[PDB]
RNA sequence: AGGUCUGUGAUGCCCUCAGACGCCCUGGGCCGCACGCGCGCUACACUGGCGGGGCCAGCCGGCGCCCGCGAGGACGCGCGGAGCCCCCGCCGUGGCCGGGACCGCGGGCUGGAACGCCCCCGCGCACCAGGAAUGUCUUGUAGGCGCCCGCCCCCACCGCG
């Protein structure tokens, strides 16, 4: 498909910075004015190290999906287990609080 | 349910949206679109072309509302 | 010399600042002070339940506090550093009726 | 952990450097003046409290006092507050 | 205005985006009958089309019934601000654009295919029925 | 904006000074938190609110209710003199009303014969008594057993 | 003077004066504007700019050496929003549309500034007076 | 034996007391929904809705210039008040321009962090005065209209005025 016109294959490798100006306001926010922890650069960091060289678990449920985590595997906390969650182009810009859901649907 | 336009076709912006007007004597936008069974904003534009024409005057006037008298008789 | 001075009274009961007023103009009358300006009365206002807890009719009580000021400013030139002193000493120095002075 | 680094483009993105708008509230000096120390309490936010009671629930703001509500209508003679009209 | 008897091409039912319309209601509110479009799109459109706007619809002669279409389908080219869109950030396109009825039907559809996969939590609360914002639902909009 | 107690008003230091001498006389009117001021002299029949000619009022329907005096009263003597009112205060109607209690008071305290003052009131207090004594009802405060001065929160028993 | 005469009559008056003597000129962004947060549709006027802007001219002309910020201006044009399940609130017009009128007024030296926002100048008293007297009769 | 040991260096008697009910950190919940009702808010339209203009309050109270449709933002100084209403016009009995719930892109603010709150375009649910039952009210009162404070990092259909 396409990603705001940029094509899936070159989207990998992209730097966040460059694909930054053509996402949504809270992103453009976050990073570009915000910043970010030490805790989250050190998620990327091993994030990185995993893929070049396990589910690498985490409680962030704030941090937003960078290109280059693609294909990538990881679970996350909603406070009881961990919950794993699949990657995909049109999962960029989002937190990953969507993706482990917190709780179970209601049946009687 | 009811049904009004608000654009006459030639003959009847005559017949009788003048023809049996002019023989009242105190009418109203209202009441000649209760009458002619044709929405209000015909009857003001007629209205407009009848003071133009001098057969009826204006006695009260106001947004809401404006009512004339029949000069001619 | 002359420094153009001012004075500033506060207070929460009506009757000492009333009497502190009489006492410091009747004092100045020479120096060439004259009376106050009364400002506008500034009203503190609390309202609370009645109870330390949820139950029954909800009554509130209704607090507050006023604080009057009256302002002299009109020892100036009249009075030098040193005779202010001579006026805030003659009066009758009362425990709560904090006076601020400032050219 | 004292020699550790990351890469640039990931330094960059560190956050504002203008510290943070989450003070403890202080009335006066006495309270302070700005291993498990790395984290005992880095949670740092308002954490105001009646002057009286030390406690954390209906503290009036207003004017200044940081009094619970509770524990003001015991003392509202002392400071002056009068119950009139 | 000032029109009193019908124009002779005055056309009373009048199809457009395979939607119908009358020929008695004024045009800016007429044109309001399609998806897609409102009272304050439609006078933008008009206008920069160097048509008129309190004419009834139906008398709405041939000529302007295109200039109007083209300004529709080409509405940014044509001048028109990309903050009065319906559509602004296109997920593949990047583009900002203005989409009508055929279309309103497949973007939607479209986008909840989407979630569903992607497994948001958004997603699966528009599968039985919920409040996706965050509203109280224990004692409100009870079927 | 104006609160109608203000120092400014009741002296209208709007006025300038030279002039200000001549307005011999000054005088009141009233209603609820509203406030009109007449600084009189003599003229020939002219009078004005806020800069404002006495016609052209906004309560075209009122007008009548503000030139009621000059009706009731005669002509020669309001032709006699001259005015310029100042109001400030809630609403319009208020307004209309202390402007008209003022108009009354100040022209009924031009005449220096009492007992032309005494004959005139009665001929002005049989029309109206409101046009020369102010109005005392005022709004009342609300209490906390409902949203109303009166009116209570709906009780429900069950 | 001008306030012996309704404000109405004046207001039409003035603006076709103006737009005659083209004093000033629509931009390009009066086309699609709202007029106001509260405001729920756009005007249906063609010509609303050059009654505004007579307004704001005689409303400057008012306040005479008083001086004028253009969020005060926005004050005296506000309304009310609606349509929410919500109270109604009152909410400020928008300043875009002002701020023009009142740099073009005082790019005819009609409007001379101050330390803080603008007053009245005397050409401009001139003018209005002068339009005011052709209208009195 | 109404409520409050969950307001307190107010407290009697029991139970917790080093894998702690002590204190501190990371996430989540208190907001979850086939359902019954209590206090409120918005509406069912012509005694009206929309657009432009004119214009007056009080508890009390902070403004200029420039960008941006707007929300908001960058600078710099001490200075300041609304809705109803009135006037001119459009609509013309149609679940229609009444009503704006629900939902889909987007732009911003708060904050360490949106799940929170604003603005723009589009979509446009019921609702035609509401059964058995029932509440409040006698002058500046009922009702209608709006404006400030409380808590509050943002947020008022709430409450005191």
């Amino acid at each position: 498909p396409n990603f705001r016109g940029v094509e899936v294959e070159k989207l990998a490798t992209m730097k966040i910075t460059d694909i930054l100006p053509k996402l949504n306001a809270r992103c453009r926010r976050r990073i570009g004015k915000h910043g970010l922890s030490m805790k989250h650069l050190r998620f990327v960091n091993k994030l990185r190290l995993r893929r070049a060289a396990k589910i690498v678990r985490t409680h962030l449920r704030d941090m937003i999906i960078f290109p280059e985590m693609i294909g990538m595997t990881v679970s996350v906390y909603n406070g009881r287990q961990f919950i794993p969650v699949e990657i995909k182009p049109p999962m960029v810009g989002r937190a990953l609080r969507e993706y482990s859901m917190s709780y179970k649907i209601v049946s009687h | 349910k009811v049904d009004y336009p608000t654009l006459f076709a030639d003959e009847a912006a005559m017949n009788e949206a003048l023809k049996f007007i002019k023989n009242s004597k105190c009418i109203t936008h209202t009441q000649i679109c209760e009458r002619l069974r044709v929405s209000v904003a015909l009857a003001k534009r007629v209205m407009r072309q009848l003071v133009k024409s001098g057969d009826f005057a204006i006695v009260s006037k106001s947004s809401r509302m404006t009512i004339f008298k029949n000069m001619t008789k | 010399m002359h420094q153009k001075y001012t004075i500033i009274v506060v207070g929460k009961d009506l009757k000492l600042v009333e009497r502190y007023v009489k006492s410091i103009v009747k004092e100045g009358r020479a120096f060439g002070i004259s009376g106050p300006c009364r400002a506008p009365v500034r009203r503190l206002t609390i309202t609370t339940r009645k109870s330390p807890c949820g139950e029954g009719t909800n009554t509130w009580h209704r607090f507050e506090l006023r604080m009057y000021k009256r302002t002299f400013w009109v020892t100036c030139g009249g009075n030098d550093i040193s005779t202010i002193l001579s006026k805030t000493v003659v009066i009758p120095g009362i425990q709560v009726t904090v006076e601020v002075e400032e050219p | 952990r004292n020699l550790g680094s990351c890469g640039a483009e990931d330094l960059d993105s560190r956050v504002h450097p203008s510290t943070i708008f989450w003070p403890t509230e202080a009335d006066n000096i006495n309270l302070a003046s700005g291993m498990r120390e790395t984290e005992f309490c880095t949670h740092i936010a308002h954490k105001r409290e009646c002057r009286i009671c030390g406690n954390y629930n209906s503290v009036y703001r207003k004017y200044g006092l940081f009094i619970c509500r509770r524990c003001f209508k015991e003392n509202a003679g002392k400071i002056g507050f009068v119950k009139l009209h | 205005m000032t029109t009193i008897v019908q124009p002779n091409d005055y056309r009373d039912l009048l199809r457009m985006f395979n939607t119908n319309i009358q020929g008695k209601v004024v045009l800016e509110c007429a044109l309001v009958g399609i998806k897609g479009i409102g009272r304050r799109f439609a006078n933008v459109a008009l206008k920069k089309a160097n048509i008129d706007v309190h004419k009834r619809a139906g008398e709405l002669t041939a000529a302007e019934e295109d200039a109007l279409m083209k300004v529709l389908e080409d509405p940014l080219s044509h001048g028109i601000p990309a903050w009065m869109l319906n559509r602004n950030n296109d997920f593949e396109s990047g583009k900002d654009m203005h989409i009508l009825v055929n279309t309103i039907a497949s973007t939607h559809r479209a986008d909840l295919e989407r979630l569903r996969k992607t497994r948001c939590e958004r997603g699966v609360r528009h599968h039985h029925n919920l409040k996706v914002r965050g509203q109280h639902t224990k004692s409100t909009g009870r079927r | 904006m104006a609160k109608g107690n203000r120092r400014d008003l009741l002296e209208r230091n709007d006025i300038e000074v030279r002039e200000r001498d001549k307005y011999t006389v000054h005088t009141l009117g009233k209603k609820k938190n509203s406030v009109a001021v007449a600084f009189v002299k003599a003229g020939k029949g002219d009078i004005l609110v806020n800069n404002v000619p006495l016609a052209l009022v906004r309560p075209e329907i009122l007008r009548t209710k503000v030139s009621e005096p000059i009706m009731i009263l005669g002509e020669s003597l309001f032709k006699g003199l001259d005015m310029n009112i100042k109001v400030a205060g809630g609403g319009h109607v208020s307004q209309i009303y202390a402007v008209r209690q003022a108009i009354s008071r100040g022209v009924l305290a031009s005449v220096k014969d009492e007992a032309a003052r005494s004959e005139l009131r009665a001929k002005l207090v049989s029309y109206d008594r409101q046009l020369v004594v102010s109005d005392p009802r005022r709004c009342e405060a609300k209490k906390f057993g409902g949203r109303g001065a009166r009116a209570r929160r709906q009780k429900s028993y069950r | 003077s001008v306030t012996r005469v309704p404000a109405d009559v004046f207001i039409n008056s003035f603006a076709a004066h103006l737009k005659n003597r083209g004093i000033i000129k629509c931009p390009a962004f009066t086309d699609y504007v709202k007029t106001g947060v509260s405001r729920q549709y756009a005007p249906r006027d063609a010509d609303w700019f050059y009654i505004k802007a007579a307004s704001v001219i005689r409303h400057f002309y008012i306040s005479g050496s008083h001086s004028i910020g253009v969020a005060g201006l926005a004050r005296k044009y506000s309304s009310l929003q609606k349509g929410k399940t919500t109270p109604h609130h009152t909410k400020r017009a928008s300043c875009k549309v002002i701020r023009s009128i009142v740099s073009q007024f005082l790019g005819q030296k009609l409007l001379i500034a101050g330390e803080r926002g603008r007053h009245i100048s005397p050409n401009g008293r001139k003018m209005v007076e002068d339009f005011a007297e052709g209208l009195q009769k």
